[PDB]
């Protein structure tokens, strides 16, 4: 009895019952959905219980199963009434029926419809029969549902979205197998048969099938025109969602014969939201279709840009004061409308402007890149960029919007982030998830309009630069410009220096828009005096620049950064009055702050130093033949700075004089090579240092830690004490400077590290490299043996057992100092940790030491001593114990290879490589092997260790494919497989290595190594290499199994 | 107090039961367990502005076991498009779950959430979650295994369904 299903659904619904009754219920109902008959019953609930929305809707429910689910098992009478029932509830529709009876009454009617409609034209001259089966009445059928009553009607339009929707919109199975003979079918329905005939030839059969002559659209769009009269909300939202969804696949004709654009553009200026956001996405539709034929779509776009007055009008109809609180309603239709507006541009150099029509589109577009929020201003960025970047439009744009979008996107490059209320967070809690996105969008911004102003600036130029003058000059006249030339230090957080920052930012943009000119203009006669006008420009504005005397250090880091452009356009000799006021600039004193104290202010005047001295080198790399000209007085300079420079800047300035004496073709380069290098390699050879670095009580005493014991002393201080709740004092801070600036200049890492680097920066010919070579090798080969003792040294720190010999009181100091983990110092244990980080950035600069050296080439690696100089540096032996370089942090190890290993492999010449591989190898191989045995024996910050780990396997591996390749080749592979394979004794210890990486837990790691024994078993066994790997590489092990069974098939041969 | 009937709907396996229990209880299952037909859980939450319920139904995700499979979705005043960031057939299928939803209940908030963000492997990425820009979804990354995300669809079905944006949870 059907009282079982409504009992049964009124305890599912019920809010009441508990989920064990609900389990029951549903049990029960599922076995009623599973009985035969079931369409039956659920036809005879639909049509008894009209009134009961739930029942009803159940019924409806089994009758979907039934279509949906066992379509294939009916014969053709259970198929046919089926169809009756479907078609008979939905002709029953009535105006009590829920919206969401009425739509799976369309469900109902589209799959029926989907799984027999139109069957039978496959075949020729089908039967009546035939034509009966396949429902060749459907379209005579919903023009009578069509007709019935008002609640029909939109259950005729929810049916037809349906059907588009599926046949065309998704990727439908069951319509997959007849698109050939639905897709036909539907625009036959909706088109005209005589614009049909057009693109079809098919016979009578077809038209049969078609009950409206004039098709459907000569019917909705009629009904759309005389809803939007009558102001129908309802009937046009519905309306418009029946037709978005079939404005794309239909001929062309129909929706030109029915002037469709023109009813979506009525719906547009209509107050109805929904109907808003109908027509937009109707007519985006409508522009982004194919059409087959040229003359529609060009008057539709023509029809869209004789309205940009109607579209401004909607525009400022959307809009809305954000202050308070943003409308939801409005903001998703301003975002898809200025979307829509975006897209048209594409079709600008289409249209014949007889009324201004492309002028009002641009401003249009102007007008929505002002929009407060930055999605909406980011929608149309990208069609600024295009625009300008695009010969065609840019007299356009000149004659219509470049120098108000030039305003605007000057005002838009600020800190948006950062400023507080700024009118654009109001959206940014509704448009991203948190802080990182807008931030990381808020970037991605900026980049686009400083785009902008660069395009603006090469296209424009002369407007730009007079705009820009004009704008510098109003802003350092006003209060916060004066502010930021008549002060020292600004919180880099708030108004003025943020304000001056984009200033500088805007500058930036039009020197990046200059240079762009020297590559976009055309190179004619005229290009000449062009060029000189823009240099001579460039020069005025880097002097006016300069005449303010900023000395705010981060934004004097920016002008730095700024002038470092112009030099590289600028004439030779104004390339001096330019970089000596960069020097004598960026290298001033300021005696309002102690500098080393680590404080914001010593951080930024040491950011702008180091900046400084970087471009400087990057400059003298690009142009050294420019500086020649004026070498001496660049001399004269950098001696005149030198006084208050720090070491670590002396060597950066030093750098740029070698760079300028080595490349820039300037005589006499042995003697002031010497003078630029000597005084600073010099402090290796020093006889206490040679001396001292064979112990390490003299490494600990010169790294400071008898003075450190001494300060504790005179503190009290327990060595079982927890440092961390001790704070630092006058003493400490003085004791840590006087630390570090004696540890820097006793071991000159930088500086050699420095000169080796730049001076092998770029080479033309290799005489001139010859030339270097020769420099090099007599100030480098009797140094090697110390930079590998300072290394060695820098390993056995870490070792515990070592500092086991200092006093007790500082044992738990030095241990903190070499923790691992990734400010001003307050507390003893940051003293442990910045002592901790002078020793490790120590390590890192001989790691790169000792790589630059490597590209010497024939310098170092020819020599005798290199390999084994190098490697009982890094590896350090304990008797007993067989742990190598015991103490020394994973992420030491990641690093030693990283830097210093794998390039030195890498950069082996193959003249040298003879000599240098047969010796290294074999105990490098070794050494990992030892390494990495160790280290997986041990195997959150545990979950970090690991990770570490895993990245120090994969650090090797890459070495090994370095080495050999993996399963093609170069000649670096090529050349080391013959001495890998030839040499037993390199291979032995190369086996052992790569068989414990593929048995090491890591799936990227062992993969890639069974990847290079596939790619290398055919050469090693071509005799005690052959037992060795058989008897290990069985027994230690998806291609892995293909070289198993290779492996077994060989070796068991 | 007023009462909100909610709907979790999303594709089996990716976490929807385990999220309703997290709520109701501070714990997490670590079994997959195919729920069958629909779990009602009764939650409330306490504000500002007083106290508010959902009426949960915790659909099943899974065709097998999917009983009244769209019949739930009647007079729900909000719902849940759950997918996992683990596997892209979940959110592949996030479209049709919306399909299948307002095709029963037209203007009831919806919100999409990735769940399953805790782990590192995260297969779905915001290139391809512009499903919710497209359908003016509001979209979450959360964890039933972390907080930190676990209450703001239910903050936002509040304040759309209170009309009340500054409605905010306390506990
Ligand atoms: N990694 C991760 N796994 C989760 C999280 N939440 C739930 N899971 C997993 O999801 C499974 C729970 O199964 P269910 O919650 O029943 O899956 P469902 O989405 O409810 O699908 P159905 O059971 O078919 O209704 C457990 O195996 C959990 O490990 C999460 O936040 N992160
Ligand atoms: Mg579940």
């Amino acid at each position: 009895g059907a009282s079982q299903i409504v009992s049964a659904l009124d305890v599912i619904y019920s809010p009441k019952s508990n989920n064990s009754q609900r389990q029951e219920a549903q049990k029960f109902l599922d076995e009623v959905k599973l009985c035969s008959e079931s369409p039956f019953w659920g036809y005879e609930i639909a049509l008894q219980n009209p009134t009961n929305s739930i029942l009803k809707y159940f019924g409806l429910g089994l009758l979907d199963h039934a279509v949906k689910k066992n379509w294939n098992d009916y014969d053709e009478g259970k198929r046919v009434a089926l169809r009756k029932w479907v078609m008979e509830l939905n002709f029953g529709v009535q105006d009590y029926d829920t919206r969401y009876i009425k739509e799976k009454l369309a469900t109902l009617w589209v799959e029926v419809a989907k799984r027999t409609w139109g069957e039978a034209l496959k075949q020729t001259n089908p039967t009546e029969e035939q034509l009966l089966t396949s429902w060749v009445d459907m379209d005579n059928n919903l023009f009578e549902l069509w007709n019935i009553n008002q609640s029909s009607r939109e259950l005729a339009l929810i049916i037809f979205r349906i059907l588009f929707e599926d046949v065309f919109l998704l990727d439908d199975l069951i319509v997959l197998k007849r698109m050939t003979v639905i897709q036909p079918l539907c625009v036959m329905i909706v088109c005209p048969i005589e614009v049909f005939a057009i693109k079809y030839k098919f016979s009578d059969k077809w038209t049969k099938f078609k009950a409206n002559e004039e098709g459907w659209f000569s019917v909705w769009i009629p009904e759309l025109n005389n809803a939007l009269q009558q102001n129908n909300s309802e009937y046009i939202i519905r309306l418009l969602e029946t037709l978005k969804t079939c404005l794309n696949w239909p001929l062309t004709e129909v929706i030109v014969r029915n002037d469709v654009l023109s009813s979506l553009l009525t719906c547009l200026s209509s107050n109805i939201p929904r109907a808003q956001s109908m027509a937009l996405d109707s007519i985006h539709i409508l522009l982004t279709r194919p059409y087959s034929n040229e003359s529609h779509y060009q008057m539709t776009i023509d029809r869209v840009f004789d309205n940009m007055d109607l579209l401004d009008s909607v525009y400022e109809s959307l809009l809305f004061d954000p202050t308070d609180d943003i409308d939801e309603t409005k903001y998703p239709i301003i975002k898809k409308f200025v979307d829509m507006i975006s897209c048209l541009y594409v079709c600008v150099p289409k249209i014949k402007e007889t009324n201004g029509q492309i002028q009002k589109y641009f401003k249009l577009v102007l007008k929505t890149t002002y929009n407060p929020s930055l999605i909406v201003s980011g929608l149309t960025l990208d069609l600024w960029c295009t625009c300008l970047r695009n010969d065609e439009y840019l007299p356009k744009l000149e004659k219509y919007v470049i120098p108000d979008l030039l305003q605007f996107a000057a005002d838009a490059l600020v800190y948006y982030e950062q400023i507080d209320g700024h009118i654009s967070k109001k959206f940014a809690e509704i448009d991203f998830q948190s802080k990182s996105e807008f931030q990381t969008f808020c970037s991605t911004y900026r980049k686009r309009i400083r785009d902008i102003i660069r395009l603006i600036s090469c296209v424009e130029l002369d407007l730009t630069y007079d705009w820009l003058n004009n704008r510098l000059n109003n802003y350092f006249s006003s209060p916060f410009g004066q502010q930021v030339l008549s002060s020292t230090f600004l919180d880099h957080k708030l108004e003025p220096y943020l304000g001056a920052l984009s200033q500088y930012m805007i500058v930036e943009c039009f020197i990046n828009g200059c240079i762009r000119w020297k590559i976009w203009y055309p190179t004619g006669d005229d290009y000449d005096e062009k060029l000189d006008s823009i240099l001579q420009k460039l020069e005025i504005l880097s002097n006016q620049l300069i005449a303010l005397n900023l000395r705010e250090p981060l934004l004097l880091k920016k002008q730095i950064q700024n002038f470092a452009l112009f030099l590289t356009m600028l004439k030779d000799n104004v390339l001096f009055t330019l970089l000596e006021k960069i020097i004598t600039s960026a290298t001033m004193d300021y005696p309002e702050i102690n500098l080393e104290e680590r404080g914001a202010e010593s951080d930024a005047v040491r950011d702008l130093r180091y900046a400084c001295g970087i471009e400087l080198n990057r400059m003298a790399l690009l142009m050294p033949e420019s500086l020649k000209k004026i070498y001496p007085d660049l001399e004269s300079v950098i001696a005149r700075i030198m006084p208050n420079l720090s070491y670590h800047e002396k060597i950066s300035f030093k750098s740029f004089l070698l760079i300028i004496v080595l490349k820039s073709s300037l005589d006499m380069k042995e003697e002031r090579f010497a003078a630029i290098v000597d005084p600073e390699l010099l402090a290796w050879s020093d006889k206490t240092t040679v001396v001292g670095l064979s112990d390490l009580h003299w490494f600990m005493e010169r790294l400071g830690i008898v003075q450190i014991a001494e300060y504790f002393q005179r503190r009290d201080i327990d060595e079982n004490s927890d440092l961390l709740s001790i704070p630092i004092d006058d003493e400490g801070k003085e004791l840590k400077s006087e630390l570090t600036k004696r540890w820097q200049s006793l071991f000159p890492v930088r500086a050699t590290r420095m000169f080796i680097h730049y001076s092998m920066q770029s080479i033309k010919t290799d005489e001139e490299f010859k030339m270097l070579q020769d420099l090099w090798r007599p100030r480098i080969v009797p140094i090697l043996p110390y930079i590998t003792r300072l290394l060695y040294q820098l390993q056995s720190y870490h070792d515990p057992d070592n500092w086991k010999g200092l006093p007790t009181v500082v044992q738990s100091f030095v241990k903190y100092s070499t923790i691992e983990r990734f400010k001003a110092m307050q507390t003893l244990r940051d003293f442990a940790d910045s002592v901790g980080h002078i020793i490790r950035y120590t390590r890192e600069y001989t790691l790169l030491v000792l790589s630059a050296i490597s590209s010497l080439g024939s310098v170092f690696y020819l020599l005798d001593e290199s390999p084994d100089l190098l490697l009982n540096s890094i590896a350090i032996f304990k008797p007993g114990s067989n742990e190598i370089s015991p103490g020394v942090s994973t992420h030491g190890w990641k690093h030693i290879m990283n830097i210093a290993i794998r390039p030195i492999l890498k950069g082996c010449p193959k003249d040298c490589l003879g000599k240098f591989m047969p010796a290294f190898l074999p105990k490098l191989f070794e050494i990992l092997d030892l390494l990495l045995c160790q280290k997986w024996s041990s195997h959150t910050e545990e979950i970090l260790e690991e990770n570490l780990l895993r990245q120090l396997t994969t650090v090797v591996v890459r070495i090994v494919i370095d080495c050999v390749g993996q399963g093609r080749l170069n000649n670096h592979q090529m050349e080391m497989r013959k001495i890998i394979f030839n040499d037993l004794n390199t291979l032995a210890p190369f086996l052992k290595l790569l068989n414990h990486l593929i048995s090491f837990k890591d799936t990227k790691c062992s993969f890639n190594s069974i990847l290079v024994m596939k790619c290398c078993l055919t050469s090693v066994l071509n005799n005690t290499v052959d037992e060795y790997f058989t008897f290990e590489v069985m027994k230690n092990l998806h291609e892995a199994l293909y070289a198993f069974t290779v492996i077994f098939l060989t070796l068991c041969k | 107090v007023p009462t909100f009937k909610l709907v979790l709907v999303g594709d089996g396996g990716t976490g929807k039961t385990t999220f309703v229990k997290r709520h109701l209880t501070g714990e997490f299952e670590k079994k997959y367990i195919a729920t069958i037909g629909v779990e009602v859980h009764p939650l409330s939450f306490y504000t500002n502005f007083g106290e508010i319920k959902f009426d949960v139904w915790d659909t099943a995700g899974l065709e097998k076991f999917g009983g009244l499979r769209d019949g739930y979705y009647i007079n729900a005043q909000c719902a849940i498009i759950m997918f996992d960031v683990t596997s892209r057939i979940t959110y592949k299928n996030v479209p049709n779950w919306h399909r299948d939803l307002v095709r029963v209940c037209e203007n009831i908030p919806i919100v999409l959430c990735g769940n399953k963000v805790d782990v590192k492997e995260r297969k779905v990425k915001a290139k391809t979650i512009t499903f919710h820009r497209k359908k003016n979804l509001q979209y979450y990354d959360i964890s039933a295994k972390s907080n930190y995300n676990f209450e703001k669809p239910f903050l936002w079905l509040a304040r759309k369904l209170a009309g009340n944006p500054q409605l905010e949870f306390v506990e």
